[PDB]
């Protein structure tokens, strides 16, 4: 999988993740959802080699749905990526590595703040107000520096958003197919429709 | 290397010279490969010297466990210890080992066991990377039922010249003799056995 | 490919077999292995087959102009020198392996070539993939002064044990027979014991069975003219 | 990789009474993608016929070196080539690439304008001549040929009989060959009359 | 996975009209170098069988003490050990087939060529041949490594086809034999002059010939050959 | 190999080849290439023919016992997360495997779903997969609408597969049709390509390519 | 490194007729330049009417069709003498083949047989045991030798009915066991002109509802 | 470079290829022109190694315009695509092959006939109705086997194209950033500026 | 192959087995790889036959075409036109020569080129795959200032050893005699020879 972002403003975190699904030759689909829901107000997007991202994906909800139901409570987003780092950093051992990196955006109701973390295959993890990963971060880090601010709103945040989806567009070899986005905040998780 | 064992009328006479090398750094000039894994069971070690010393070891055990148990092994019983372990450990060992001893009953005996595990019983053996130079003066000059003081000669003769011809091989010539008398231990220096 | 060669009371004589192979595959059922080189002087190829063609061709395309220029006969040793002299320079990348005999004045010879250009002296030879087969006949079978109709049959025997026992090797069997004083003899298809047996059916089909989309007159002549 | 199998394509000859024959298919392909159906393996210098399979930017060169060569053959020598003589000559273009060579299979078909006997001849691709009786092949389907013409085939048969047997033994062969079909040309070739036929055959 | 380091080289056999003849050199090489001259590589089976080994020396001998070891044990609470239930070549072979195929699966393989040479219960020839791959084969004659290549086609002008083996008596079978072991040791370089032939006959039972030599040896002609080519003395 | 599956207005369309090959060698000319699972279930086999086979069977083994245990049909997305979590197991020991899972149940509608032996599983309209699947693809794309006529969208289907057949040097043989409904799968037969390619030229005028 | 594969040649056919079947093979084993046997059979009865061979490496097809045969005989046992139909061992020869997908037996496998509506019945098998039920099969080394031939012949394929233009097809028709056995004879004596490892013999098997015919013919010995 | 197409119509050749410039990582340039007049009526479009392809656009067309001077004349497409063919057949045994795949479209003046000519960098030469290069035909000879008719207008031959390049960009994994289309017919050669 | 060079009282003789091999097939038994550059300048031949012959066929026109223009080349002459071939061309030859010779002046001499192209004077010269397995033997055995008895028979023993253990060797023992009195073919069988 191709392009994933990640954006943390004043009071939501921004995650977007492209549509296109190619196996080598072809482009089997465009409308491609790479992220599942953790808990009401965790969300990860994901990428990295076919089929080891969305079954690792689908693993770590499940665990923390169980662990949902078991405590009738929602983990912090900070745990539930301390949770998904351990997995990697044991992967990266085994017989056969999961090859997937991820980003997991999430609202601490404790807190009342946006997290982000940017955990990469080998168990790397690191909290950041905007993250990428694979080729995505070379084009649209220079323009996160430049036009980030941590007060801004989750409007200014789709906005600098789509500046960064543009330069992708105008700059890198590979159709994407554009990207879904999604917003993470106090009330939970909702998807932007039009984008 | 350059290791032998001969047969002859009381019993049998295990040779070796001396030098181990790690390359062409002689890191023993001193080195004894004539090791004892019986009283009168003997053997001559070529190859890696870790492999043939750790075979050695466990075939010293081996017959000290017989003899508790059943008494004086044979050096047929021997040789097949030694056998056993370097044909199941063909994969992972580099040795190429000549036993030899006396029993009363079967009086001198040769057995050769070199890098594939086969064994071999003969009245003399040569082995090591010194050995090649002297198939030609080992055939020649053998005969059955030499006397002690001829199977020296030999013995002296023959591993003075793998000696010679071989970088591999040098330092001083150990002997061990193997008879109802006992064991003896010989040594030569390089000032007589090099103006042979 | 089994090729040999022996000599006889007053001669030498060359065998082979007639089978050309790519791979698995039978590519001919009837080559000429025996190549020839002067009026007495015959060369058996095995190897590469179109290196042992063109090699052959070639010396002996100078051996003819030397026998011009010099008024001589070719001799059996200077066919040898320039085929090995050839051979050598490259290295063995021309694959051919190679029994030259011959009569000359000097008398009878008989020689071996191989790729990378040496050469033996014998009294019998074979090469190719069934030279062992037929090493073993004439091993077996040879002696000093055979006669030629001992030697006919010692080297089409020899011949016939590559094509049964050897794969790369079939269908029949050439000689050529070069003696002293006389013209050689190239016997090809001497024997022929792989006649293909009958067919149980015809396979000639009922004429229009097969779908034609177009015809058309070809102009093979030159300018049709007024 | 192997440039005799990139592009694909057979020929196959044979003789008959008083006449030859000479077959190919007409595909042109990169590998699995199909590109022509109209790629022509025979091309023919007055009376002889020379079928070319294998890597086809060499198919297209040797065709023009052979023409060029018969070209000038014919104003020096006066009369058209004959095929025992093109025959000498293709061998002779090919093994001049020794260590570099032409990735083909040439085949020669034709009569004998003086003596009327029919000929066909076929090479590897440094030149050694295969020179038979009954037929030749070549191509990625060779093997396919040498099973259909072994058991199919039949000496002195007539010009419109032969005619059948050729076009089934190359149909049939194509058939089971993925870089082989696309259609289909055989040539029937009398001493003095030569009829050419597309064959109808499936499209896959 | 392994590779041999003391070889023995052909073995050679065949069918004659009353039984079987097998015969093998006494040499164990060790790479180009002759180093074992009194190597044994026909190791009989009680009295109608006899394995002839090529290949790998201590595979062949880890071969030959499973072959004895399977005499004791057939012997085992059997009355009839040295009659009825005596051990057959058709049942020594398939025990040997079983293990060369499962060595070859496990990529352990026991580096040999093996042919089971026997007369049955009911007079019939026996001779089988099974390698490290576990291939199996049958034929009038049968050989190993060189043998394959020189002795067959000499032994197969004897015996042809199966309709042969009737017509061959015992003195022609063994003569081809004889000669064949002289072809292999002008020709093989990894070959030695002394051998051993064993007969299995199902008149006269099993006959071991030791300490054979090959003899009758043609090298006169060879002092006339003088050169590579060119060379007059 | 060229399997393809679409979703339209009357159910799902699936349409594959008939050969197989072993490098250049054509193996055969009529190959099955889709498995009947169920009356209401299809799968579509592409990659190693042993692979698809072998599983694909096994695959209607598992989703038997799921109806015997459950007393229900077993669900589409069910059915392909089974073979999808089978070959994710066995994944980089070399299985070859592209596949469709098409079906319809009440609950789900007709579905399809793109199962493959790297552990891709994917829910979607339309699919096509094998070493002609680019040329199906666009005839399909070009042609396709939600809206066609039963009859249409068969011939569509049909029609793609030919394409391939005729570009795809190892696709061919002849075309099987199916069409899933409500009621179940219909096999709306076999047709070689071979009397096809000719009928298809002259009725429709594509093709001018072709010397015919 | 070892190889723990061989080739040992040869080529096997099967064709199926209306009521009968077929399963022939040439007899030559061979391993590179070498004849290791003249006649060596290669095609089995098994038992319940079903033939067998496995062509290719001869040490796995040996193993397989000895495990085939063991299989017959376990059904018997389990399933109260029960006649294994070609299609039960068919499948069974898929999981035969599939058990060992990882390290293959190098053979091309083919049975034949009467299906249970007593009709002529061949099944074809890949290494790793993909099967189909075809009319028609030749495998091993000639194998692309023959099927273009088979194809001409059994099926009729590329032939129409002469003045029809092109557009009616020659009709199939089931083939008489005389007209079956003399296009498998022309099938080996062609292909052991042009294939150096097909020869020496041609050992059929005919299986019809009254049980299991042998016939063998000479093939030559080049 | 990726994606040239080439059809040949009723009276005209229509020539498609792509406008981006990709190295490695980003897209360099999206306007680029991959095509060089040979003579009036003769177009050649190219595909392959980078500085190889333009590098040899440029050769033949400075021998081309070299004929027609000397000549006072325009070789036929013909006779260009052969001279074109040499070159390529001359190059790849060479030290150093170019590795450039053309199309050649032309209008023959003699014969009142469109020409389209396909050549790879080995010098395999075919004259087709419509022709491409690379992973394109893959996608687009499905289509133009299915909509081409050998007596389709200027029209209907520029709709077809858009359906192939609408088929290119849905299927592709590559964004080759659109196509510069020009017509060669008995006017000459011009260039569709709105596609 | 097993080749030797022996100076003696008399002059110098050249022995070598016949055994010719393409890996473990003997291709011929019965070479000669005694060869003539000159009428009393002889050489053995190990290593490759093709280069070996090449190298052999250049030094006998180098010597013919000087002897037309300055008489009878030296020994030490003919052994350096050996050595300039083998040295220039060592990248792309494997040949073995021992140079062997009869001047009245210097009597018996012998030269060997090894490998790498060096020349070595020396009183007897050993070479070939066989010749490991007797450097033993032939160093207690050569005396100088031999009849020519005792040189054929210290050559006989010797290359019957070589012969014996190496499998490359093999075959007839051929020599050739070079004294004032001219030059003697000899032939030995294996009937004789492995006797010894
Ligand atoms: C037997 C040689 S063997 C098996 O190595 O002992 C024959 C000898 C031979 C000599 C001369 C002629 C004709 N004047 C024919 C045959 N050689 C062959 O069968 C060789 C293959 O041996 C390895 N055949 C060929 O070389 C064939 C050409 C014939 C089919 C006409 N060519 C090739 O196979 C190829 C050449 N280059 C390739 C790439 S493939
Ligand atoms: C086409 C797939 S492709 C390469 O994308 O065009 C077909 C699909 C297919 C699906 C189901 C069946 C059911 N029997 C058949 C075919 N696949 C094949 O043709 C594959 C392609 O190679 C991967 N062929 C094989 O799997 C062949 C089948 C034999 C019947 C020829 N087997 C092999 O190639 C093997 C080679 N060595 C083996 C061990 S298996
Ligand atoms: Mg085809
Ligand atoms: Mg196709
Ligand atoms: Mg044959
Ligand atoms: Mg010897």
């Amino acid at each position: 999988m191709d392009i994933i972002l990640g954006i943390r403003v004043q009071d939501s975190v921004i995650l977007a993740s492209s549509k296109a699904v190619t196996r080598g030759i072809s482009v089997l689909k465009d409308s491609d959802d790479k992220t599942r829901q953790l808990s009401p107000h965790t969300l990860m997007s994901f990428a990295g080699e076919a089929g080891d991202t969305v079954q690792f994906a689908e693993y770590i909800q499940a665990n923390i749905q169980l662990y949902s139901i078991r405590e009738d409570y929602e983990l912090s987003p900070q745990a539930v990526s301390s949770f998904v780092r351990q997995e990697l950093a044991k992967s990266i051992r085994s017989r056969r590595p999961y090859q997937v990196n991820v980003l997991i955006g999430g609202y601490d109701k404790k807190k009342n703040k946006p997290e982000l973390y940017q955990i990469d295959y080998l168990g790397t993890k690191v909290e950041l107000p905007y993250g990428a990963h694979g080729y995505s971060g070379f084009y649209t880090f220079s323009l996160l520096d430049h036009h980030y601010r941590p007060d801004m709103t989750t409007e200014e945040g789709l906005d600098l958003l789509k500046l960064c989806v543009q330069e992708l567009e105008k700059r890198m070899p590979m159709d994407f197919k554009g990207v879904i986005v999604k917003i993470v905040d106090k009330d939970g998780i909702r998807q932007v429709d039009d984008f | 290397t350059s290791i032998m064992a001969v047969t002859f009328k009381d019993g049998v006479i295990l040779g070796a010279d001396s030098r181990t090398t790690t390359g062409a750094y002689i890191a023993n000039r001193v080195t004894d490969k004539l090791t004892r894994v019986h009283d009168k069971i003997w053997c001559c070690r070529s190859g890696s010297a870790a492999d043939t010393q750790a075979i050695a070891d466990i075939v010293q055990y081996h017959l000290e466990l017989y003899t508790s148990q059943y008494g004086t092994p044979s050096t047929e019983t021997a040789a097949s210890v030694f056998k056993e372990l370097c044909y199941e450990n063909k994969d992972n060992l580099t040795a190429g080992i000549i036993v030899a001893g006396y029993d009363d009953k079967n009086k001198g005996e040769v057995y050769t066991i070199p890098l594939g595990g086969s064994v071999h019983k003969l009245p003399y053996a040569i082995a090591g990377s010194g050995s090649t130079f002297i198939y030609g003066y080992c055939d020649k000059n053998f005969r059955e039922n030499m006397s002690k003081e001829e199977t020296v000669d030999f013995i002296k003769h023959s591993l003075s010249q793998a000696i010679k011809w071989d970088g591999s091989s040098g330092g001083v010539i150990r002997m061990v003799v193997l008879t109802a008398a006992g064991v003896e231990r010989l040594i030569f220096y390089p000032d007589e056995y090099e103006q042979l | 490919t089994t090729i040999a060669g022996l000599v006889f009371q007053d001669g030498v004589i060359l065998g082979a077999d007639t089978r050309a192979t790519n791979d698995s595959v039978v590519a001919d059922k009837s080559c000429e292995k025996i190549h020839f080189i002067a009026p007495k002087i015959y060369c058996c190829g095995a190897g590469v087959a179109a290196d042992a063609e063109a090699v052959t061709q070639l010396i002996g395309s100078n051996i003819e102009l030397h026998s011009l220029y010099t008024s001589r006969e070719p001799r059996v040793v200077s066919a040898l020198q320039m085929l090995k002299q050839h051979l050598f320079k490259y290295q063995g990348h021309i694959g051919a392996y190679l029994i030259v005999a011959g009569v000359d004045p000097t008398g009878s010879h008989l020689f071996s070539i191989h790729a990378h250009g040496s050469t033996d002296v014998g009294y019998y030879l074979s090469l190719g993939s069934g030279s062992l087969a037929a090493m073993a006949v004439l091993e077996s079978h040879w002696k000093q002064d055979l006669t030629k109709e001992e030697a006919i049959k010692l080297a089409s025997d020899a011949i016939q044990a590559g094509i049964w026992n050897d794969l790369g090797s079939g269908s029949n069997v050439d000689v050529c027979v070069m003696e002293i004083g006389k013209d050689a003899e190239y016997l090809r298809n001497y024997l022929t014991p792989n006649v293909r047996e009958e067919k149980q059916k015809s396979y000639k089909f009922p004429r229009g069975t097969t779908a034609v989309l177009k015809e058309s007159i070809v102009n093979i002549c030159d300018i049709q003219e007024e | 990789s192997d440039p005799s199998s990139i592009n694909g394509g057979i020929v196959v000859a044979m003789t008959g009474k008083d006449c030859v024959a000479i077959a190919c298919d007409l595909r042109l392909g990169s590998q699995s993608l199909g590109v022509s159906n109209k790629f022509e393996k025979i091309f023919h210098y007055g009376h002889v016929f020379l079928g070319i399979t294998g890597l086809a930017t060499d198919v297209t060169t040797l065709n023009e070196m052979f023409r060029y060569k018969t070209n000038l053959y014919k104003l020096k020598e006066e009369r058209a080539i004959e095929p025992e003589t093109f025959t000498q000559l293709v061998s002779s273009s090919l093994y001049e690439r020794r260590f570099g060579p032409y990735f083909v299979g040439p085949v020669v078909a034709g009569i004998n304008s003086k003596s009327g006997k029919p000929f066909i001849a076929g090479f590897d691709l440094i030149g050694c001549i295969d020179e038979a009786k009954d037929f030749i092949v070549s191509g990625t389907a060779s093997d396919q040929l040498f099973g259909m013409c072994e058991s199919l085939y039949e000496p002195n048969l007539e010009p419109e009989d032969l005619f059948e047997t050729i076009s089934q033994a190359l149909l049939n062969a194509a058939d089971r060959d993925a870089l082989s079909g696309w259609g289909a040309v055989v040539y029937i070739i009398k001493k003095d009359e030569v009829v050419k036929r597309y064959l109808k055959m499936r499209q896959d | 996975t392994q590779q041999p380091i003391v070889t023995g080289t052909s073995v050679i056999s065949m069918k004659y009209d009353n039984g079987v003849i097998i015969a093998a050199d006494n040499l164990g090489s060790y790479g180009s170098l002759l180093r074992f001259n009194g190597v044994e590589r026909l190791i009989p089976v009680g009295d109608n069988t006899v394995v002839g080994i090529s290949g790998d020396i201590s595979d062949m001998q880890h071969i030959e003490r499973l072959l004895k070891d399977l005499v004791t044990e057939n012997a085992y609470d059997n009355p009839l050990a040295d009659a009825e239930e005596a051990l057959e070549p058709s049942y020594i072979f398939e025990y040997l087939a079983t293990v060369m195929y499962q060595r070859r699966s496990k990529m352990n393989p026991l580096w040999n060529a093996i042919i089971v040479a026997g007369v049955q219960s009911n007079g019939d020839q026996f001779l089988r041949y099974v390698n490290l791959l576990g291939v199996t084969y049958s034929s009038p004659t049968l050989a190993t490594g060189f043998g394959a290549h020189m002795a067959n086609p000499l032994l197969r002008k004897v015996v042809d086809r199966e309709s042969d083996i009737p017509k061959t008596t015992v003195q022609v079978a063994e003569e081809a034999i004889v000669n064949a072991m002289r072809v292999l040791y002008y020709r093989d370089a990894r070959s030695s002059r002394n051998f051993s032939l064993a007969i299995i006959d199902k008149n006269t039972g099993l006959t071991f010939k030791k300490n054979l030599q090959v003899e009758n040896m043609k090298w006169d002609f060879a002092k006339d050959i003088k050169g590579y080519g060119t060379q007059k003395i | 190999t060229t399997t393809l599956a679409f979703r339209f207005q009357g159910g799902i369309i699936v349409a594959v080849d008939s050969r197989a090959t072993a490098g250049n060698w054509v193996a055969s000319q009529t190959v099955k290439k889709v498995i009947e699972i169920n009356p209401f279930l299809l799968g579509t086999m592409a990659g190693g023919a042993a692979d698809c086979q072998f599983w694909e069977t096994w695959l209607g083994s598992q989703c038997r016992l799921h109806e015997l245990r459950e007393k229900e049909r077993i669900s589409v997305a069910a059915a392909s997360k089974i073979l999808s979590n089978l070959v994710y197991q066995y994944k980089g020991a070399g299985l070859s495997m592209g596949t469709m899972i098409c079906g319809y149940t009440r609950k789900e509608g007709p579905t399809i779903y793109y199962v493959d032996s790297d552990g891709t599983r994917l829910k979607g309209d339309i699919f096509c997969v094998g070493s002609g699947q680019t040329f199906a693809y666009g005839v399909l794309d070009s042609n396709y609408k939600w809206d066609l006529s039963v009859e249409d969208a068969l011939y569509l289907g049909k029609r793609s597969i030919l394409a391939a057949a005729h570009r795809d040097a190892y696709s061919g043989g002849s075309v099987n049709l199916y069409h899933v409904t409500e009621d179940g799968w219909i096999y709306h037969g076999n047709h070689d390509v071979g009397e096809l390619f000719w009928k298809v030229k002259e009725e429709e005028g594509s093709f001018n390519n072709v010397i015919g | 490194q070892f190889n723990p594969y061989g080739d040992n040649g040869g080529t096997i056919l099967g064709i199926a007729g209306e009521d009968f079947a077929v399963l022939a093979g040439d007899t030559r084993n061979i391993t590179d330049y070498s004849i290791n046997s003249r006649y060596e059979p290669k095609v089995f009865d098994c038992g319940d009417n079903i033939v067998m061979s496995a062509n290719g490496f001869a040490a796995d097809g040996d193993a397989l069709v000895k495990r085939f045969k063991n299989s017959v005989k376990w059904y018997h046992f389990d399933h109260n003498d029960k006649k294994l139909s070609i299609n039960s061992a068919a499948r069974n020869i898929q999981h035969l083949l599939y058990g060992k997908r990882f390290f293959p037996y190098y053979v091309h496998t083919i049975i034949a047989g009467l299906d249970e509506d007593g009709k002529g019945a061949v099944y074809s098998f890949d290494p790793v045991g993909s099967y189909e039920r075809e009319q028609c099969r030749a495998g091993g080394a000639a194998a692309s030798l023959i099927m273009p031939f088979l194809d001409n012949q059994v099926n009729f394929k590329n032939q129409y009915e002469p003045g029809t233009n092109g557009k009616v097809k020659k009709p199939l028709k089931y083939l008489s066991v005389e007209e079956v056995i003399k296009l498998v004879r022309d099938s080996f004596t062609s292909a052991t002109e042009r294939h150096i490892q097909v020869g020496d013999g041609l050992e059929i098997l005919i299986v019809t509802k009254d049980g299991v015919r042998k016939e063998f013919y000479e093939l030559k010995r080049d």
